[PDB]
């Protein structure tokens, strides 16, 4: 999945547009996990 | 894993219904990102 | 004892979790400006707990934090290793700034961050080297690329395995700070509620607890 | 096993993502390590 969306982004290379494809990888470059702890307050 | 892909998949859509061999390489861009054969 | 490291008996404990959850607020108070200047602005922060603030033995904010840096475009505070920061100032315009906190790390956290050139190929913030070293080998396995190898990997990172182990030894970095752009309001008197941020930080008890406790040992046992 | 129907109905497609982290989950978790909340109606209360 990584390979296949860092290369049809690098074919996308071919304003709002510009700005989009920043922000998709920078979001690539972190994606998110999910953090769990105890429950302090039940 | 699947919130990653479901994220990517929505910006993707977007920033390609946005920008709507050129046209026919977007066009099966578009037919790849509409089912998760990204995976396979 | 072979898979001590890899992630698959590291990252959910959900029979003993191994962070707590800490709270900070950002905010100013304008106070009796023009309707001289006061600009004071407040880092607050506090592990959310059944605990009360008046109750003792109460870990302050400041015990798990390492660096706090404020930069503005007048001059940049950085601290260095209480519960509150607070920093008071002449002016009445307004300014926007950036905030870099950074975490205390404990040594038995187990995880490293790594690089954006490797957390695009594989879908990790951070990991053991064992897992990235395990991915790679994955990932230059899956592609044919084999005991030389040629790519995205090369275009990414920017000659053999003994030259790629260490290569991504170097990709591996120590835990980078959290970064903020925060703007002060000088006619919106209270902005204390607006700009809330939720952080996890390590607990070292589960830590000890875990450790001390692994297959290996009790199987050994 | 135990999770052997919540892993099931997690690759077959059904239950595509809050039924799923809602089956599961006494523990506390949030969508990432980091949330920010640049704004927020509730917390706005104080």
């Amino acid at each position: 999945f990584n390979q296949n969306s860092s290369k049809i982004v690098n074919v996308l290379s071919k304003e709002e547009i510009r700005s989009q494809i920043d922000h998709f990888k920078s979001m690539l470059s972190k994606p998110e996990t999910l953090s769990i702890g105890k429950n302090p307050f039940n | 894993f699947n919130q990653n892909s479901s994220k990517i998949v929505n910006v993707l859509s977007k920033c390609l219904n946005l920008i709507s061999e050129i046209r026919s390489q977007i066009d099966h861009f578009k037919s790849m990102l509409s089912k998760p054969e990204t995976l396979s | 004892e072979r898979s001590k490291l890899s992630q698959e008996f590291l990252y959910p404990h959900l029979n003993f979790p191994n962070v707590k959850f800490l709270r900070i607020f950002i905010s100013n108070v304008s106070e009796n400006q023009p309707w001289n200047a006061t600009w004071t602005m407040r880092i607050e922060g506090r592990l959310l707990d059944n605990v009360q603030a008046n109750d003792p033995a109460r870990e302050k904010f400041s015990s798990f934090i390492e660096s706090i840096v404020v930069d503005f475009k007048l001059e940049s505070v950085k601290w260095q290793y209480f519960d509150g920061l607070d920093i008071k100032r002449v002016g009445s315009e307004n300014v926007e700034c950036t905030i870099s906190i950074l975490r205390k790390s404990s040594p038995e956290e187990p995880f490293m961050s790594y690089s954006p050139q490797l957390t695009a190929i594989i879908g990790l913030k951070s990991g053991t080297s064992h897992d990235a070293i395990f991915s790679i080998y994955k990932y230059i396995h899956l592609n044919e690329l084999l005991a030389f190898e040629n790519n995205r990997n090369n275009h990414n990172s920017n000659k053999l395995t003994d030259l790629l182990s260490l290569i991504n030894s170097t990709h591996l970095l120590p835990l980078q700070p959290i970064e903020i752009d925060y703007t002060v309001r000088v006619d919106k008197a209270s902005t204390y509620g607006e700009l809330v941020l939720d952080i996890e930080v390590p607990d070292v008890n589960a830590l000890k607890f875990n450790n001390t406790q692994r297959e290996s040992q009790i199987g050994a046992a | 096993l135990k999770y052997t129907k919540l892993i099931a109905a997690a690759e077959d497609g059904s239950r595509s993502t809050k039924d799923m982290i809602d089956a599961v989950f006494h523990l506390r978790y949030q969508p990432d390590g980091v949330v920010v909340h640049r704004d927020d109606p509730a917390l706005v209360g104080k």
